[PDB]
């Protein structure tokens, strides 16, 4: 819960602080749910496959990869950013998992069962840079607004 | 109270202790099987002034086994192992 304060007309912006508020207004504020929507389940190694999925409170987003260690970045795009539209919602389709220079990418690159989770780019830097950090531990990428899904990348077939 | 089997298919819960406050911090659960591969990871920030968080983990896809749960707050990690089987004796 949250209040808004107006204060008595002609009031000085420093005295403020000490009289009453004249009334209030209060207000409840809950987290938004981001999470990923295409890249789940079974994948194809080398394939390009669609990003897509809902990123409620958030401005721009990052991806990472997990396998029994600490979530790696992929060079996705220029920034390593995804932008979120009115809707709440990011797309980036047609992308080359397997063909990134990021850690990740090699990770995936290995037939096998991973983690592949969405994180807030916001909450991507841990030391106020002005882009997403290239590594996060599992406690840096739980404790901001985030999500993950198991992934699993077999061999190809023909 | 105690390590149960659970069988494979249905719901297992797992209760724990911490001094953490409960809306700043964060409790991750890591399930790994025989071979350390992930299989399930759950996470939880919930809990009353009792110290008592509880995870619950679903076991549709887990083999039998000692499987392996590792809890870490962001400063210290512990391990446990429970036996997942197909059907327990009741």
């Amino acid at each position: 819960e949250v209040d808004l304060e107006v204060y008595d007309a002609g009031v000085s912006a420093t005295a403020a602080v000490g009289q009453d508020a004249t009334n209030d207004i209060t207000l409840t504020i809950e987290e938004g749910g981001t999470t990923l929507s295409s890249p789940t389940g079974q994948y194809v190694v080398g394939s390009e496959v669609d990003i897509n999925g809902t990123a409620t409170s958030s401005d721009s987003v990052a991806i990472y990869v997990r396998d029994d260690g600490d979530w790696q970045l992929l060079e996705i795009g220029g920034d390593n950013e995804i932008s979120v539209d009115s809707d709440d919602t990011f797309e980036e389709e047609d992308i080359a998992l397997s063909g990134l220079s990021g850690d990740g990418s090699s990770i995936l690159s290995l037939t096998g069962t991973y983690r592949i989770g969405v994180i807030d780019a916001s909450d991507a830097d841990v030391g106020g840079d002005g882009s997403v950090d290239d590594s996060l531990t599992t406690s840096e990428f739980t404790s901001g607004v985030s999500s993950s899904n198991s992934i699993r990348v077999t061999d190809q077939a023909l | 109270a105690g390590i149960n089997p659970v069988a494979t298919g249905e719901t297992m819960v797992i209760a724990g202790s911490t001094n953490l406050k409960p809306d700043d911090n964060t409790i991750s659960i890591e399930v790994t099987n025989e071979d350390g591969t992930s299989v399930a990871l759950e996470d939880t920030d919930e809990w009353n002034n009792d110290g008592q968080w509880m995870v619950e983990i679903d076991t549709t896809d887990f083999e039998t086994g000692t499987f392996t749960v590792e809890a870490d707050d962001g400063d210290n990690t512990d391990t446990v192992n429970v036996e997942v089987v197909s059907e327990r004796e009741d």
